[PDB]
């Protein structure tokens, strides 16, 4: 037969809307200093 | 930072001398957390060089509230003041002697704990001639 099995961390995504914070690598108008310092090596993963 | 100094001056013994040192647009810093332009705790050092001799340290002034430290070889006849509005520093030396002929340099000190006594930028130098 069969039974329901729950899995955690499956690669499933849905389109959604959310707040996005700033990150950047004299004082400027965009307040780039307030942006968190980005990682020197960005991680990009091919799906 | 660019430093601008007053022109050549000639004086008689026993007179008084004032040399100006301007550091435009460098007296203020922006503390981002406080969201305002505050006056930074920089130090402007004053040095002189006798003709053909080495360097000698006169004194320095703290831009924050005007704190001054004077070399003991010149205590009692030197006064270093700064004007935060005009972003200038004034060296007032009194009772000039014939051996004071030297090029007087004003230097910029960031006053950073990690690197002490860093005289990062220097003025073009001012010739002061004393004679009879």
């Amino acid at each position: 037969n069969l039974w329901v099995t729950v899995y955690y961390g499956v690669p499933v995504w849905k389109d959604a809307e959310t707040t996005l914070f700033c990150a950047s690598d004299k004082h400027n108008v965009w307040a780039t200093h307030a942006c968190v310092p980005t990682d020197p090596n960005p991680q990009e993963i091919h799906l | 930072v660019r430093l601008d100094q007053s022109g050549t001056a000639v004086k008689k013994p026993g007179a008084s001398v004032r040399v100006s040192c301007r550091a435009p647009d460098s007296f203020t810093v922006y503390r981002p957390r406080l969201s305002a332009y505050f006056i930074g705790e920089f130090n402007i050092h004053w040095l002189r060089q006798a003709p053909g001799q080495g360097l000698e340290w006169l004194g320095f002034v703290n831009i924050f509230r005007g704190a001054v430290k004077y070399s003991s070889r010149f205590q009692g006849r030197i006064t270093i003041t700064r004007d935060t509005s005009s972003e200038t520093s004034y060296l007032d030396l009194g009772a000039l002697k014939a051996d004071d002929t030297a090029t007087y340099y004003c230097a910029w000190d960031k006053n950073v704990d990690d690197n002490p006594w860093r005289l990062d930028s220097w003025g073009q130098g001012t010739l002061v001639i004393v004679s009879s």
